[PDB]
Parts: C-alpha cells; sequence; structure tokens
RNA sequence: UGGAGCUUUACUGCAGGCUGUCGCUGAG
RNA sequence: GGCGAAGAACCAUGGAUUUCCGAAUGAGAAUCUCUAACAAUUGCUUCGCGCAAUGAGGAACCCCGAGAACUGAAACAUCUCAGUAUCGGGAGGAACAGAAAACGCAAUGUGAUGUCGUUAGUAACCGCGAGUGAACGCGAUACAGCCCAAACCGAAGCCCU
C-alpha cells in the first residue's frame, strides 16, 4: 500500500508560500487527490486543512500546495520536521 | 407422428395406463424400447405402449410395423413421462410393453379390442 | 500539443534520464552517458 | 540494526503496529530532512529504517497481523 | 434378437426410402432455419451415436453442424502463375466437409473435445453432420472407464491435429499395408506427399 | 535461346457470361 | 556513513512482498481513467459466474490445413525448383503412428507401430526429355498389448455434498 505524503517539498518558492500565505507544499504520490492529501497532512502534523492545490510535475511526481488554518502557522509545522 | 396412423382418445389413454400399472405390480411389464422390442420379437409382449413425443422418432418408427407382424396389439400416448411413471419408473420411457399382466389380464383385453375398432 | 499524465510521465523520465555520469562514479571506476540526448538535435518516441 | 527479529516476535500484533507507525514516522523525517539538504544524518540508517519496516511487515504477515 | 438400435441404424441405410425420407424432408425445413452450430439433447442416429462413443451421461454433448456443399471457395490468383496453378473452379480442399463441420463444432465449445461424428444428411446446398463432444474436466467423465482416456493433456484439441476418426481417414491412415507409404506415420513426415 | 509494360483473329490456359444435364425435387 | 560473534556477507532449498500495461477478462484508454465485474465462448448446474474450462507465451522440434516464384529443362507450356519459401490452426516434452478387412522372399512362411542400416537410384513415373522415385523383405534399436458398440442381463449404476 502506497503512502500519500513523501517528503516537504523545500525551495525558494515554498519557503514564501509558507512565509507570507502560511502554505506547506509537498511531494506527494500521483495517484492522491487533493482531498486525500488534506486528510494525510491534518493526521501526519495534527492541523486544519483550508486549501489543496496540485501539479503534476515534469519531474514524475505529484506536488501539493496545502495552505493551512490561520488558526496554524505553517513555519511551525515546517520547523518541527 | 409419422409413425402415428391414429389418434387414442385421452380417456382411453388414461385407462391404459392405469392398466400398465396394475399390471407392473401384479404381472410383468418391459420398461425401454430395446426390451420392449425384444419384447415384442420374442413374442412374450402382450401390450406395447409407445409415447407420441418421442424426438428423434428413429427410436420408436420400427414398433408399428413390427408390432403387426407378430400380432401383437399396441397403443400411443400423448406423452412419455406419464408412460415412464405409470411403467414405476422415475424417469421418462418412449415405448413399454405388458408382459403377461396380472388382475389387469381382462381389463387390458379390451383396451386391445377399443383399439382395433379405433382402426 | 497537449500531453496525457502518462506521456508527461515518459518526458519527465526521459528528462532526468539525461544526466551528467556521477562525478564519483568515474573514479570509483578509474576511468560517457551513451544516452545523453538533445532537444534540437534527437527526436524521444511518441 | 539496532532492532532483530526476535525482538519483533516478541512483540504483539498491536505493539507492531505501533513501532510500524513509530517506524514510518522516523522514515518521514529523515526523507524531510533529506529534501531539506540536511546535513545531521546517517545515511547508513534511513536505509536500516526501511528494512526495519520490511521486517515488521514480513513478521506481521508471518503471525496472521 | 435384433436390437432396437439395430432399426434406427437400418433406417438410415436409405435416408430417402420409407418413413425416414418423410422425416428428413420434415426436419430439415427446421434444421435450415437454424444456426451453423446447434447443441441437441439426444442423437438423432442413436445406434450410431453409442457406437461411435456416445453415452447417456453428463459431460457428454451432442451437435449438428450446417456446412455448405462443393468445391473450394477459392480465389483467383492476384500474381503470376504457370497454366497449371491458374485453377479456380475445380480446385478442391483435402480436408472433407464432415471434417471441417468437427473443426466448427469445436470452437463453439472451447472446452469440450471432440470423440467423432456422423452424417445427418443433406439438401441440396448443406450437409449436416452430428458431433459427439466430451467434456474432459467434468468428473462422471473422469471417473468413467470407457471415455476417461479423453481427459489426458496429450488430447486436447485432437480435431484440430486430426486425432478424430473423419481425420484418421482422410489422412489416408486406413490402410496398414499397400498404399500408405507416405500416409503414415503422418502426411508431414512423408514430406506431405499422401 | 535477358527483363518489364502494352496489343492482337500469336501459342497455351484461367476467371466471367450464356446454354443443356444431374442433385435439391414433390403430387396428378 | 553503516552492518556483522544477537554469526552479517555469500550459497542451497522453502516462504513473504510482488505498482501499472500486458491473453488482459467490469467499461473505456498510446502503460491512464471511469462506475463492483471469470469480458467473450462453453460444460456442470443448488440455474447464482455457484463450481470449472478455453484464451496467451516458448529456440527449434511435432501434428493438421493453405501453398508460390525465381530456377532446371541451356527457349518453354507438362515436368522441375517443391508440397520447398511463406501463410492459417493446434499439442507435447517429445509429437504423430500402432495391435491387420496386414504381408504375398506364394509359403507346412511372417506376425502391432516408429526409427536406423540395407534392399536401391532397384520397381514405378516422365515433352519416356530434363529429371522424379518407393515397398515387401533383411540386419538392428525397443518391444506390449488392450478397451468399446451389439448379443444375453435391465437400474443391480454414475456425479456433487
Ligand atoms: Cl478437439
Ligand atoms: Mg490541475
Ligand atoms: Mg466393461
Ligand atoms: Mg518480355
Ligand atoms: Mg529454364
Ligand atoms: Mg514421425
Ligand atoms: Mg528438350
Ligand atoms: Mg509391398
Ligand atoms: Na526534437
Ligand atoms: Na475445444
Ligand atoms: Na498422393
Ligand atoms: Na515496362
Ligand atoms: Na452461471
Ligand atoms: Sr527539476
Ligand atoms: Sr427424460
Ligand atoms: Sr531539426
Ligand atoms: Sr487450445
Ligand atoms: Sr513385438
Amino acid at each position: 500500500s502506497w503512502d500519500v505524503i513523501k517528503h516537504p517539498h523545500v525551495t525558494e518558492k515554498a519557503m514564501n508560500d509558507m512565509d507570507f500565505q502560511n502554505k506547506l507544499q509537498f511531494a506527494v504520490d500521483d495517484r492522491a487527490s487533493k482531498g486525500e492529501v488534506a486528510d494525510a497532512v491534518e493526521e501526519q502534523y495534527d492541523v486544519t486543512v483550508e486549501q489543496v492545490n496540485t501539479q503534476n510535475t515534469m519531474d514524475g511526481e505529484k506536488k501539493a500546495v496545502v495552505r493551512l488554518s490561520e488558526d496554524d502557522d505553517a513555519q511551525e509545522v515546517a520547523s518541527r520536521i | 407422428p409419422v409413425y402415428v396412423d391414429f389418434d387414442v382418445p385421452a380417456d382411453l389413454e388414461d385407462d391404459a395406463l392405469e392398466a400398465l400399472e396394475v399390471a407392473r405390480d401384479t404381472g410383468a411389464v418391459k420398461k425401454g424400447t430395446n426390451e420392449t422390442t425384444k419384447s415384442i420379437e420374442r413374442g412374450s409382449a402382450e401390450l406395447v405402449f409407445v409415447a407420441e413425443d418421442v424426438q428423434p422418432e428413429e427410436i420408436v418408427m420400427h414398433i408399428p410395423e413390427l408390432a403387426d407382424e407378430k400380432g401383437v396389439p399396441f397403443i400411443f400416448v400423448e406423452q412419455q413421462d406419464d408412460l415412464g411413471h405409470a411403467a414405476g419408473l422415475e424417469v421418462g420411457s418412449a415405448a413399454a410393453a405388458v408382459t403377461d399382466a396380472g388382475a389387469a389380464a381382462t381389463v387390458l383385453e379390451e383396451i386391445a379390442d377399443k383399439v382395433e375398432e379405433l382402426r | 500539443g497537449k500531453k496525457s499524465k502518462a506521456t508527461k510521465k515518459r518526458l519527465a523520465k526521459l528528462d532526468n534520464q539525461n544526466s551528467r555520469v556521477p562525478a564519483w562514479v568515474m573514479l570509483k571506476t578509474d576511468e560517457r552517458n551513451h544516452k545523453r540526448r538533445h532537444w534540437r538535435r534527437n527526436d524521444t518516441d511518441e | 540494526t539496532v532492532l532483530h527479529v526476535q525482538e519483533i516476535r516478541d512483540m504483539t500484533p498491536a505493539e507492531r503496529e505501533a513501532e510500524l507507525d513509530d517506524l514510518k514516522t522516523e522514515l518521514l523525517n529523515a526523507r524531510a530532512v533529506q529534501a531539506a539538504g540536511g546535513a545531521p544524518e546517517n545515511p547508513g540508517r534511513i536505509k536500516e529504517l526501511r528494512k526495519a519496516i520490511a521486517r515488521i511487515k514480513t513478521i506481521q504477515g508471518e503471525e496472521g497481523d | 434378437a435384433r436390437s432396437a438400435y439395430s432399426y434406427i441404424r437400418e433406417a438410415w441405410k436409405r435416408p430417402k426410402e420409407g418413413q425416414i425420407a418423410e422425416l428428413m424432408w420434415h426436419r430439415m425445413q427446421e434444421w435450415r432455419n437454424e444456426p451453423a452450430v446447434v447443441r441437441i439433447e439426444r442423437p438423432t442416429r442413436l445406434d450410431r451415436a453409442r457406437s461411435l462413443g456416445y453415452k447417456a451421461k453428463q459431460g457428454i454433448i451432442v451437435v449438428r453442424v450446417a456446412i455448405r456443399k462443393g468445391s473450394s471457395r477459392r480465389t483467383r490468383f492476384n500474381k503470376g502463375r504457370r497454366s497449371k496453378r491458374m485453377m479456380v473452379n475445380r480446385i478442391t480442399r483435402k480436408k472433407n466437409i464432415q471434417r471441417i463441420a468437427e473443426e466448427r463444432a469445436n470452437r463453439k465449445f472451447p472446452n469440450l473435445r471432440v470423440l467423432n461424428s456422423y452424417s445427418v444428411g443433406e439438401d441440396g446446398r448443406h450437409k449436416w453432420h452430428e458431433v459427439i463432444l466430451i467434456d474432459p474436466d467434468h468428473p462422471a467423465i473422469k471417473s468413467d472407464d470407457q471415455l476417461s482416456w479423453i481427459s489426458r493433456t496429450r488430447h486436447r484439441l485432437r480435431t484440430f491435429r486430426g486425432l478424430t476418426s473423419a481425420g484418421r481417414r482422410c489422412r489416408g491412415l486406413r490402410g496398414q499395408g499397400k498404399g500408405s507409404e507416405k500416409v503414415r506415420p503422418s502426411l508431414r513426415v512423408n514430406g506431405a506427399k499422401a
């Protein structure tokens, strides 16, 4: 059975979405839907997902841009990992 | 149908079957075309039964004429399973022969007669 | 043109496949990517 | 590695599933640190974590969970 | 004494004489409005069926098959050919209609194996043969002392390799002596000259 | 005593059409 | 950087896991998608996909069908190349054949079938041209003989559980 989240996507652009928009980015399995990515995240880091945006990258894997609720602080979550 | 040259009245058939049962519980009966045939050929047959719903007909076509050149009387039954049931079988039967009945010796004696009149 | 999800995975692979042979592999083997390709000079399948 | 088959066999069906989710999370935090070009690692472990999870799953199958 | 079967046999010696001639005139009308391969509950020729191997048992199937009469439906050459090979009308196929019928019957039943077959007449354009087919995977057949041999893996599709009764006669194997030189033990083995 | 395309009342054949006959096909 | 005396590596056997497309089988699709599936054809059938079968692969070999031409004949049509190339269908570890309506060294003889050696380029074929071409028998290899339909019996029977 495949897992949804593969690893955080840390790049200058990812850092901004985190600082300025409370969004975290991950490399996910390309069979995962936005909904499956949202649930996966809330359970892995215990946070609330407001919105998810996905893109099928030219690297072969799927990238997801998860925006957290104003109740959580992206930077903080990203920091522990 | 092609081997049938006269129609038997439902009533007459009902009689004949009733007689075949007492002939199998008292006298002697042959179940099956081959046994019936040998019977007619050996002379032991007194009354032979032939179903009318036999497909293919090759199985019985011969009876009618064979029976004639043996003086053996024969009667038709509209259905194959009825005759088999009467012969005491859990399956249908295309032909049955009463080989010396019992307690029916008279009852069937007239059946043979009634048929003759029926051409 | 428009690419399907599968066509994208393939092109994606062909891209990664188009790399230098790790500097260290040349040491380990005491001294070439024969499948190195160029977008203009070569032609991929499909 | 630090985790032996005997130990996995001694565990309870529920302790393995607990040791699994525990191991999976460490592997995840390793790949996370690796994704960020992390340094403080021990490569020979991110490798051991995979075998570990392979063992528990192989044992789980063995014991009927 | 003669058996009931000998009568079915006797009648089929001359299918255009007596009652059967009448019976055939009947049936064929229905047969003509029928498929290419039709499963039937009982052999039309009981004596023949039993004689070929038939048995009133599970895993035993019978089927009538229609096939066109005549020579080969051949296409005229589309490239150069010497006079000897420009032939079209008189060319006949090396397989006989009956073998062709067994093969079509067999395709309809991808799981059964042909046990034998026999003809049941023909009109001016058709030819009908009934094919006895067996289910090699059904017990009652496996456990049968007379047919279990047809369950052997060696018998997978025996008809397409000409192991059928009709197959072997057609192959020229009927004689054990004179004339079966290029025939036995197989056509292909003799350089295909039989 | 090569090849191919084309022609014809060249040689030899093969489709195709027409026509007779047998089967299908039976009663007066 | 890690693992190994908690005996690793490595080897043998057995087991686990085994993405998607693929005979490819819920429907569709350039390896993905869409809303529970033996698709399709069959057998049995509790007539319900409940129990089963087929499909496709394999170096060639093997069996069953379809079947050229270049070429040779110093041309060429029969013949030859050749039942070859190639095509369609199918089986196995080998296939096919096989226990005489045989042979016919004609006999007071042989005794299922392959194959090998020989019989023999003999007999036979053939614009009787070019060419084509067996068999019986013999010596070997290996050996093995049986089962139905029917007669006379007639449910004394078989399959699933
Ligand atoms: Cl078959
Ligand atoms: Mg999108
Ligand atoms: Mg027996
Ligand atoms: Mg020319
Ligand atoms: Mg020449
Ligand atoms: Mg051979
Ligand atoms: Mg000459
Ligand atoms: Mg000879
Ligand atoms: Na290009
Ligand atoms: Na089949
Ligand atoms: Na021949
Ligand atoms: Na030309
Ligand atoms: Na079903
Ligand atoms: Sr990249
Ligand atoms: Sr019945
Ligand atoms: Sr260019
Ligand atoms: Sr097959
Ligand atoms: Sr012997």
